[PDB]
């Protein structure tokens, strides 16, 4: 309902508290979201002689 | 704004001893001639960069096209016969 977008690098962060950590510890983030880096515009026919 | 005392007055000074009057005047200082040193150099390889920098990043686009627009195999209505 309302997703991060956030128009800084480090704004909004995800946080984990641990309490017992052993030797290889790691966290496997998995995202889901939006983005663009292209535009549009509008593309070619045919038109056979 | 002292009050003169009428009963027991007193005079102005009285010469005293003094500190040997040429102890009390001093020499006049004499500044020789000087050069700030060495060549200068034009520039300094400067540890920040001198231009301005941005607060926020902001996202930039380029233009892409689609493709050959082909035709299609619609699924075409039933005859208007008087049903529908």
């Amino acid at each position: 309902d309302k997703p991060i977008y956030t128009l800084q690098y480090g704004n909004v962060g995800f946080v984990v508290n641990p309490k017992t950590v052993n030797q290889n510890a790691r966290l496997l983030m998995g995202y889901e979201y939006f983005t663009s880096r292209t535009e549009l515009v509008n593309a070619g026919t045919i038109s056979t002689t | 704004m002292a009050l003169i005392n009428p009963q027991f007055p007193y005079a102005g000074p009285v010469p005293i001893p003094g500190p040997a009057p040429t102890e009390t005047m001093p020499l006049l200082n004499y500044r020789v001639e000087g050069r700030i040193a060495g060549i200068q150099q034009a520039r300094q390889f400067m540890p920040f960069l001198q231009g301005p920098h941005r607060e926020v990043a902001e996202q930039t686009y380029y233009a892409i096209g689609t493709g050959i627009q082909m035709g299609q195999t619609f699924n075409q209505p039933l005859i208007n016969t008087q049903e529908g």
